DNA sequence: CTTTATTCACAAGCTTGCACAATCCCTGCTGGACAATTCTGAGTGATGGCAGCTCCCACCTTTCCTTCTTCCTTCACTTAGACTACATTTATTCAGCATCTGTATTGTTGGAGTAAGTTCCATGTTAATACTCACCACTGAGGATATGT
DNA sequence: ACATATCCTCAGTGGTGAGTATTAACATGGAACTTACTCCAACAATACAGATGCTGAATAAATGTAGTCTAAGTGAAGGAAGAAGGAAAGGTGGGAGCTGCCATCACTCAGAATTGTCCAGCAGGGATTGTGCAAGCTTGTGAATAAAG
């Protein structure tokens, strides 16, 4: 289904400028498009099995919540 | 007897009797001994007021009368215990703190 | 365990341009705040800023923007003091002394004090000087000019001494100070109240406010025994 | 529908009582919420555990103060066992 | 004309998305990444709005820390361009 | 008339003895063996615990302790202690 | 009245009571169901089974017969899995895996 | 009452760390930072270890509250108990 | 008379030493220093040897897998010299500063 | 899902060396090992050996050390096997199979077989071949020389296609395999029992161990249908 | 080749419009408070014993200080290409609206499943015990290393 | 390319005592059995919110080209670190005594759960404002380019 050129260039050179960083190579983004592959299968897996115990069809916010917190990175504001 | 409430009792804003029964079904021990609520809720609500207080104050150094959660990001990251505390946590809408190491300017 | 080693005095020209070390130990440098108050005998104690050295963070008093400029160095955990363009009214006694980033936190441990000498709220304290017996009552009130969340503190300075901090959210006592001291009062009136006197006692005392942005010290009240 | 609890109101109740001028958003609410809900877990998962070593069924005052000692860093650790043995003590002085 | 010189704009882009907390990445395709790597979990299910709102701050928030380890690596290598190395090394001290 | 103490020294023996018949285990060994029974023990009930909780039930079942081995444990380790697991759960539930 | 353990009915080692007590006793849940401690007796034995055979394997290639902290510690650093579950885990006595960067290797 | 004991952290100690850690070749500022990475880290273990002993009511510390202040900062120790 | 080059011994050291699974430090100064930093906690104190000896694996560990984020840093930076500053950034990107 | 990619058949002149890739995908490449087998009409299958690309430790058959040598490619998720001194008796259907690092795990996906052409445990499988109906019963006995414990595999293998795998542990079935195959036995004496057949079980059946260091693969039993 | 006046673009500051979200008010309703009772689990004391100090000592292994060498680190030049910057074209996303329907959620029932109490016995822990395996001592062979060839 | 002393490291033996596998005593917690009780599968309904489609306006991404500037290779000095030897020094294992506190046991007592009533604080929904976003204009200010010296 391919979709991980969804994440652009200028996303990544954004994403980039927001973490200060000044010159960026060109094989940056490559590396970068699977990195962000690798965390978001290790993070929607545990949100999937989270959805499955609860016997529902629908992964939520609390799930995805659960999920990231499990992996030691709590996030708040979604409930 | 009018039937007064915990908080009330204690003089505290955080409810004592909510964090009672949060503690009683929140499966950590068998009996709650009525006194760690009170102290929990004194916890509670002093993190909540220090981290209010430094986010109206940086709000207010933003020249904004609303907190948004910007304002709650500049006051955790800018405190080295705030930050301590919050170091594995995400704030959503939060942003990162303006920082450009020195190399990198001209010159 | 925490000490601020300051240097000693200095004879300076005017116009010139004075470094004033704040050596710390005992603690973690980063985590603590460090202020800085000149004192004359004519205007008492003045706060001037504070660096903050987790992320350098300066903060100077309106009369002081520009003449003073704080700086830190992490390495050798040292806090460094610029005065520059010296006007003959600097000869006067500068203090570095910690305090927390928590809002309730006060100036706790001070440093001795450099002298140099060239060659908002307003607090009213009511007593300018009293006399009391060996075992007498002390009240001293501190009434100020705006509104303060209870973020009040009470030092006691002997001549030729840093000051002491004696209670801290205007009722909390301090490390080390003995319950002979009560701090009471919030809002805009507050007081601080000696028990029984020893012959200790004989000091000046000071309240100062951190609720707002200008750090405020009191007038003082002079305090001798027999 | 099903009536949800959070700690809207006594957030707000706090943030009123510090800055009465100031308001907030629901983000921003949220954000407290959850770092209300957090703290709370870490301190009470703390006590259940200190209790669970000392061979103890119930969690006092002395487990909560422990625990606040041990999660929090310093000056935030000292004046949060200042407010926690205030509000005990006035507790106890006061039925 | 006029044409600034390079690491000026870049700069210029530093302190603008440094000041400012909006999300980087557009929606639609991060939603169609996080749907696409949960059909290899689920062969048919749906996704709140909020959820993929959580993920999307999540992994912004992840790239954005990495991407700051990632220059430092760059820095103490003696450079200002950061490369894939500076990513595994920053990636291999955090523990990923 | 000390109290005694209890650990897994017993039953990892035996586990030692059903897959390695002539090889002997040092003391030290079997301490981080109690250490890891007991961690992965607190892990896995702890996980399950917040899964009971999570879905507002007040009972641990095996499903949940299913659960949690899928979260906790990696991909085929998790796959073959499932496998065990619901092996031993249908052999205990036909006598 | 009789024998048959709950261990012995599960045809497992590591004892169904003993865990049912201490999932009872560990303050997890209100209840705990008759099938949680065969499930966690079995994965905990699968669990005690994988890594005492690796050190094992891991002691017989070391011209020993009895396992030393070690050969635990080479069982579980040499694998993918087990290290990324043990991954934030210290091991007494058993020391770090023999490698070194090829960079610095004499050539 | 002792004092200055970081120093009894000898060089050659260090040394034996570093090459147990892989490394061929040791600056000489090397060692200072370690002594101070590994006060720090004393510190943090043992105040969290001091802490768990004094709730115990005990004056003495245990190594089981060692293991506790070892798993509660996220670095779990096997095989001195629990 | 025979000498060896550097870095011979120096690789010889690491094959010795990551083999072997014993403390590395001393055991009585590393006591006196745990006595040391726990005296500014508690006064009159008392551990048993084992809380020592648990101290001293954790720290050495702690060390040693510092050495090898350290050596990684050293190694991203062209050189085989591990420096202060490799600590800080091992240290810095752990999240331990 | 997974795939095991593969080259050609490859035509080499005995004395120089030969180069076979087993580029991954679908999986994480450094967790499982990646095993390399061969296949001869004279001799059936036999395990060469494996390289786990987590530490890149190899493992080797001890009639194949020296004459075949392993190397991984992380970055390309490339497993290569060199083979040098191509001798009259190495033309064979190369496979290289995934297989995790838990010991029950079995191969149990495999490549496509590279065809090169040029120019320990006694497995004992009592049916050499077997003929059966469209709705029988076979059953097919791997009696092996030592013990092992329960470590045993059961694979089909079409004509000219790689094997696929049946029953891992002795008993379990395989991702997509369905009831109708059973493993049964333990220790030394291990069966396979097809319940009813069809028209797909047209095949050569393996037994493989994988208790001790050198894999054994079995004689394999061909089963023809009506 | 050196500071320095135009030129230029960019973000900050100031001034209304307004509209979407925040503040506040009304209403059920459910969770918390009051009160008497029981059922503890945990605090005062006393005790025995063990383990953690403190001290002495012999040894010998570890550490510290000096000197020489070497080779790794750091600085300076050069350069080629891999970056940034910008205009232009294009394609994709955002937002609003509508339709449809699988699904999350609530309500009720009752049956399987699980907590609780007695008993008793079989398993697990501890003390005492007799060997087994690993480490030290000692040669002996095998590769590695620096070196004159 | 080879030849060769020389420290270092495995490969085998034998002794042996440190630890560890093996066997009673007993005590205690797990199993059998029965009864109460309650919690969550199992249907049934019903809004509801997520998926899908359409369409036009923003709006960001792709691409090509020019021009800078920076990563990387090479060379050279120098100084810092490593190797080795000799002397000091303190760790380590053992052997006593001393005693402080740690765990155990019994008592009992205040405090925490339990259950029933009820009431008032809190969550949901709906009007009600208000302040921060948006658009437009002005302006300071850094960046980069031409110009006189």
């Amino acid at each position: 289904r391919d979709n991980i050129q969804g994440i652009t260039k200028p996303a990544i050179r954004r994403l980039a400028r927001r973490g200060g960083v000044k010159r960026i190579s060109g094989l940056i983004y490559e590396e970068t498009r699977g990195v962000l592959k690798v965390f978001l299968e290790n993070v929607i897996r545990d949100a999937v099995t989270y959805t499955e115990h609860a016997k529902r069809k629908t992964v939520t916010a609390m799930d995805v919540v659960y999920a990231l917190k499990r992996q030691g990175r709590t996030l708040y504001g979604f409930g | 007897a009018k039937a007064k409430s915990r908080s009330s009792r204690a003089g505290l804003q955080f409810p004592v009797g909510r964090v009672h029964r949060l503690l009683r079904k929140g499966n950590y021990a068998e009996r709650v001994g009525a006194g760690a609520p009170v102290y929990m809720a004194a916890v509670l609500e002093y993190l909540t007021a220090e981290i209010l207080e430094l986010a109206g104050n940086a709000a207010r150094d933003n020249k904004k009368t609303r907190i948004i959660p910007r304002h709650l990001q500049l006051a955790i990251r800018n405190d080295e215990e705030l930050n301590k505390l919050l170091g594995k946590v995400t704030i959503a809408q939060g942003g990162v703190l303006p920082n450009i190491q020195a190399v990198l300017l001209p010159k | 365990e925490v000490q601020l080693q300051q240097s000693g005095p200095e004879l300076v020209e005017p116009g010139t341009s004075v470094k004033m070390p704040c050596k710390a130990s005992g603690y973690t440098f980063t985590s603590y705040t460090i202020q800085w108050v000149k004192q004359t005998p004519r205007q008492g104690l003045e706060w001037i800023g504070y660096i903050y050295p987790y992320n350098a963070g300066t903060k100077y008093n309106e009369k002081f923007k520009g003449k003073a400029t704080l700086t830190s160095d992490k390495s050798s955990s040292t806090v460094y003091m610029e005065l520059s363009s010296l006007t003959s009214e600097d000869s006067a006694v500068y203090y570095c002394a910690r305090k927390s980033s928590r809002l309730r936190s006060t100036l706790d441990y001070w440093g001795q004090g450099t002298s140099v000498t060239v060659s908002d709220i307003k607090m009213t304290q009511s007593p300018s000087s009293m006399h009391a017996s060996l075992g007498e009552r002390v009240t001293i009130t501190c009434k100020a000019s705006q509104d303060i969340r209870s973020y009040l503190s009470w030092y006691q300075q002997k001549p030729w001494k840093s000051p002491k901090t004696l209670i801290y959210y205007a009722t909390s006592l301090a490390d080390g100070v003995p319950s002979r001291f009560s701090g009471s009062g919030s809002g805009q009136d507050f007081s601080l109240t000696i028990n029984n006197l020893e012959s200790d006692d004989t000091a000046t005392y000071y309240c100062l406010q951190h609720g707002e942005s200008p750090y405020t010290f009191g007038s003082g009240t002079k305090l001798e025994i027999k | 529908r099903s009536r949800k609890e959070s700690y809207s109101i006594y957030v707000y109740k706090v943030l009123k009582q510090v800055h009465p001028d100031t308001g907030i958003s629901s983000k921003a609410m949220g954000i407290m919420n959850s770092f209300v809900n957090d703290i709370f877990e870490r301190i009470a998962g703390e006590a259940s555990r200190l209790a669970h070593y000392n061979k103890r069924s119930t969690i006092t005052s002395r487990e909560i103060q422990t625990a606040v000692r041990l999660l929090l860093p310093g000056e935030l650790a000292k004046h949060a066992v200042s407010e926690g043995t205030k509000a005990v003590t006035k507790y106890t002085s006061s039925k | 004309p006029h044409r600034y010189r390079p690491g000026t704009v870049a700069l210029r882009e530093i302190r603008r998305y440094q000041k400012s907390t909006e999300l980087l990445i557009r929606k639609l395709p991060f939603q169609r990444l996080v749907r696409e790597i949960a059909q290899d979990f689920k062969t048919d299910l749906r996704f709140q709005s909020s959820a993929v709102m959580a993920l999307q701050e999540a992994c912004e928030a992840y790239l954005v820390g990495l991407f700051e380890d990632t220059n430092l690596c760059a820095i103490h290598a003696k450079r200002v361009t950061i490369m894939p190395k500076d990513i595994q090394l920053a990636r291999r001290i955090r523990g990923e």
